[PDB]
């Protein structure tokens, strides 16, 4: 159930496969892709550097083929991504979207749950 | 097939009003953003009105806050414009543009240009509309060079612009030219349509040059007779 | 406040690269479009969502980006790629248009001008008005002057001429017109349209009596 990371944007993350649907209920990596390529300018901005690893953690999960548990992000991953970049949406009345909320994020403190961080 | 016609287009008085009509077609209509750009004869792109997909939040450009109004009916595939106070600085080609694709369910996507509709010309002027007068420019064995007859008719003393000629109602076109036109001393204007056709077909088959002028809705159909 | 290349130019067979940015205030987050205009045409979309082709253009049509600039990419460039390229941008908020660029293929062959005079039509000779009409055709560059000839002499008068502008062919045409009186068509002997192309002029002549 770990099917390989087209989607552009998701290239040289951290790992290279993939499983659908995703937690937006993205039927293919087509339909999630339109959905992340709103952020790229974002991205090539480098507003953040989180921004890049948080987006495709959770349009295109990691799909570990030896472990089948859904593996988030930290909500560290997101606070970076937000604060960094959010108040550059906020300046040309956009808004921080609320698929990508902070709030109920595994965070990296609790011991029993995982989440994805670098640094 | 995504095709966006828009009518309504000719004269306006300074100060007057004005209202477009955009059909759409070929696409789900209620799916997709839609815009009003405009772009002045030999002048660049210009954004004027703006509207979602429901039409609740309507926007607008600088030289036009205040005096438009933009919006849409979901139910017969039709956006609509109307503007009111119109100055000199808006006779311009009036364009009707669908947006692209949209991510759903997110509130963060932006809006491209994904078609353009073919244009309506808005004059802005005091003088009033004249159709024009339509005269033939016969073949005749001068206008022939080696073989091919070059034939047409002449647009006459019209106002205002656009004059759109066809060719035995579109069934030719290989040949066509239609000239731009040329505005005379007299504030009126001119121009021609010229077909290069075989010479033997000048007996075997009849050539009707179909003018249109809506800004005055007139539409002349005139036989180009050869005569030597 | 969208900015890009007034003019681009290249050969038959290039690459062509068109830049647009957005200004020292424009969403540097913001997408860039492309739009193609060819002369006398309703504009065409090429690119929207800074990389992404509508159904039907073709791949030789790219968009790329990098930092706060979008670059159009047309490869193997024709004659018919002449036309102008318009970037826009929106934030939401509105919609920004740059000036356009215009994008000229060098080398493109000579070609001397074909010329078709027509007197005035019977119908408008009895309407009591006269139009002569020159018909100026498969020429290039665009570039053409006109002179007119009652008998042999100039005639200033009453001409009015169009500016050059691309046929089907990607060659272009032009037309010149000279307004006379009935009684004025029927007094002289020839009248002539003389259309000079590169430094050679074609010439024609009708003759009311003929």
């Amino acid at each position: 159930a770990c099917q390989e990371i087209t989607v552009p944007l998701c290239k040289g993350i951290g790992y290279q496969y993939t499983y659908m649907p995703n937690q937006f209920n993205h039927d293919t990596q087509d339909e999630a892709g339109l959905e992340v390529h709103q952020f790229w300018p974002l991205v090539e901005i480098q507003c953040s550097p989180d921004l890049k690893f948080f987006l495709c953690s959770m349009y295109t999960p990691i799909c570990l083929e030896d472990y089948k548990k859904p593996l988030p992000p930290c909500r560290s991953v997101c606070e970076r991504a937000k604060a960094g970049c959010a108040p550059l949406m906020r300046q040309y009345g956009f808004a921080w979207p609320d698929r990508m909320r902070c709030d109920r994020l595994p965070e990296q403190g609790n011991p029993d749950t995982l989440c994805m961080d670098y640094n | 097939e995504v095709q966006l016609v828009e009518s309504g287009g000719g004269l306006v008085q300074p100060g007057g009003s004005l209202r477009l009509s955009c059909a759409a077609s070929g696409f789900t209509f209620s799916s997709f953003n839609m815009f009003w750009v405009r772009q002045a004869p030999g002048k660049g792109l210009e954004w004027v009105a703006g509207i979602d997909d429901d039409g609740s939040y309507p926007n607008y450009g600088s030289a036009v806050k205040g005096r438009a109004t933009i919006s849409r009916d979901n139910s017969k595939n039709t956006l609509y414009l109307q503007m009111n106070s119109l100055r000199a600085e808006d006779t311009a080609v009036y364009y009707c543009a669908k947006s692209g694709p949209r991510p759903p369910h997110t509130t963060y996507w932006h809006k491209s240009i994904d078609a353009w509709g073919q244009g309506t010309l808005v004059t802005v002027s005091s003088a009033s509309t004249k159709g024009p007068s339509v005269f033939p420019l016969a073949p005749s064995s001068k206008s022939t060079s080696g073989g091919t007859a070059a034939l047409g008719c002449l647009v006459k003393d019209y106002f205002p612009e656009p004059v759109t000629v066809s060719w035995n109602s579109g069934a030719l076109t290989s040949g066509v030219h239609t000239f731009p036109a040329v505005l005379q001393s007299s504030g009126l204007y001119s121009l021609s349509s010229v077909v290069t056709v075989p010479s033997s077909s000048l007996g075997t088959q009849t050539y009707i040059c179909n003018v249109n002028h809506k800004p005055s809705n007139t539409k002349v159909d005139k036989k180009v007779e050869p005569k030597s | 406040e969208l900015t890009q290349p007034p003019s681009v130019s290249v050969s038959p067979g290039q690459t062509a690269r068109i830049t647009c940015s957005g200004d020292g205030s424009w969403c540097p987050f913001c997408f860039y479009g492309w739009y193609q205009q060819k002369p006398g045409q309703a504009p065409v979309t090429l690119i929207y969502l800074n990389n992404k082709r509508p159904s039907g253009i073709p791949e030789r049509f790219s968009g790329s980006l990098s930092g706060s600039t979008n670059t159009l990419t047309i490869s193997g460039v024709q004659a018919e790629d002449e036309a102008d390229y318009y970037c826009g941008s929106s934030d939401f908020r509105r919609w920004a248009f740059g000036g356009g660029t215009k994008l000229t293929v060098l080398g493109q062959p000579k070609a001397a001008p074909s010329v078709t005079l027509f007197p005035p039509s019977s119908e408008e000779l009895q309407a009591n008005k006269a139009t002569l009409v020159c018909l100026i055709s498969d020429f290039y560059p665009g570039a053409v002057t006109v002179a007119w000839k009652a008998d042999s002499s100039p005639v200033k008068a009453g001409v009015e001429t169009t500016t050059p502008s691309k046929q089907s062919n990607n060659k272009y045409a032009a037309s010149s017109y000279l307004s006379l009186t009935p009684e004025q068509w029927k007094s002289h002997r020839s009248y002539s349209c003389q259309v000079t192309h590169e430094g050679s002029t074609v010439e024609k002549t009708v003759a009311p009596t003929e």
